[PDB]
């Protein structure tokens, strides 16, 4: 099986080849690849940072990336998620398919970005600040990344507390998605290098 | 293989 | 070589085993474990946990609490790293060793959260937030982790705010060495596994 | 590995 819901279905064809499954499989994901690396190239100052940096925080960045925009994929009340199809496939499937402790990990973080109940605004911004707070093991100019990551920060804490100024608290509990990010990306790059 | 995607969608 | 700083000195005896290596280095790097789960144990609320998610958290979360204590083995401005016999290594003698980016992301680490100038209850708060905040992935009662996780944050918040000027910034970047931690923490594994 | 030291230490 194949469990990721970038994919179309968690189904795989036996009579295909490994090759072809992964050709297929790379016909649905790379339009959400391609539409991050646009996304970054919108985010002012990104396109600043040298190309070494740019392509080493997009290699590292765009899992976390694409699990924020595809968060509500993970519909945590009904305990389904919508693979690329559209098609809604439960938890306790996906589990018996040996899907494990990452899905419910993605399930929590899912769950508890909701809750936060952002705008657009604000969640593209974070989005942002995901994309710049990549793993700068690659980086060259590390100064710039930290510099670009600062102002996206300082402007997502003054949006935040424009919009929410009861709720301080928000901006914390964002910052504290970019360790649970990573661990997600962690463990499912592991995942992903298993399947080929 | 991803980076192969990234930098030509970056480069276009 | 051994380039890890937990060792007594980054050379190895080409006589000795696999083997008799790993248990010499056993021998320098378990009384630190020890002291992270004496650590653990003073953590108000840390064992009302269940006893497979304080195995869990320790388990993911060792490496990144050493980190944060071992922080001032890192002089980023001799570039030496300290190792446990107390000699001093420059980094090129340890990059002609085998080091690598890993090392110099420590460093990068290091030098970062020197300048934030925690004082040593700060430190120790924060210790304890980097603990309870470990990888969740194999956590049963997330709820319960979250919970500890949000008490120590406000303590460790109010404190920042309380001590430190410009403060929300400081705590800002306190919160952004969680990611980084979590990056170290991946790459290092990889590492450690590779030695065997 | 770890997780033995750490289960020894817990007691
Ligand atoms: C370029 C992007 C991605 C690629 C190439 C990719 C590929 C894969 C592969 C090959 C697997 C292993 C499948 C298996 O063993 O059955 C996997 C696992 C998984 N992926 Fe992805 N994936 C990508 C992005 C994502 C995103 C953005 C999400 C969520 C929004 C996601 C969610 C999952 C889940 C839930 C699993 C199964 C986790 C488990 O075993 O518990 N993937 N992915
Ligand atoms: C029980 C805990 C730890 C164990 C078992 C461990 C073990 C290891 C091993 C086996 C290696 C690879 C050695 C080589 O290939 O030459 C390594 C690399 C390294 N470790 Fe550790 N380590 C531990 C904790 C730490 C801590 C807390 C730090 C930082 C304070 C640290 C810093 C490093 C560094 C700098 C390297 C070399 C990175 C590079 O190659 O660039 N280690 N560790």
């Amino acid at each position: 099986h194949l469990v990721c819901p970038m994919s179309k279905s968690p189904y795989v064809d036996p009579h295909k080849s490994g090759h072809e499954i992964w050709e297929e499989f790379s016909m649905s994901f790379t339009p959400a690849v391609k539409e991050v690396v646009e996304f970054a190239k919108r985010i002012p100052g990104f396109r600043d940072l040298s190309q070494h940096d740019q392509v080493n925080l997009l290699k590292a960045g765009t899992f976390e990336v694409l699990m924020v925009r595809f968060a509500s994929l993970f519909d945590a009340k009904e305990r389904t998620v919508t693979f690329l199809s559209g098609k809604k496939y439960s938890v306790d499937d996906l589990h018996s398919m040996g899907a494990g402790d990452l899905l419910n990990s993605m399930f929590e973080f899912s769950e508890k970005l909701n809750a936060l109940q952002l705008s657009d605004e604000e969640m593209s911004l974070f989005t942002a600040v995901v994309l710049v707070s990549a793993d700068r093991s690659g980086i060259e100019n590390v100064n710039s990344v930290e510099a670009l990551q600062e102002t996206l920060i300082r402007a997502l804490r003054t949006l935040i507390m424009k919009n929410h100024p009861n709720e301080a608290s928000i901006f914390t509990k964002l910052l504290l998605k970019l360790p649970d990010l990573r661990s997600l990306n962690n463990m499912h790059s592991e995942e992903l290098l298993a399947f080929k | 293989g991803l980076e192969d995607i990234i930098r030509k969608a970056l480069m276009g």
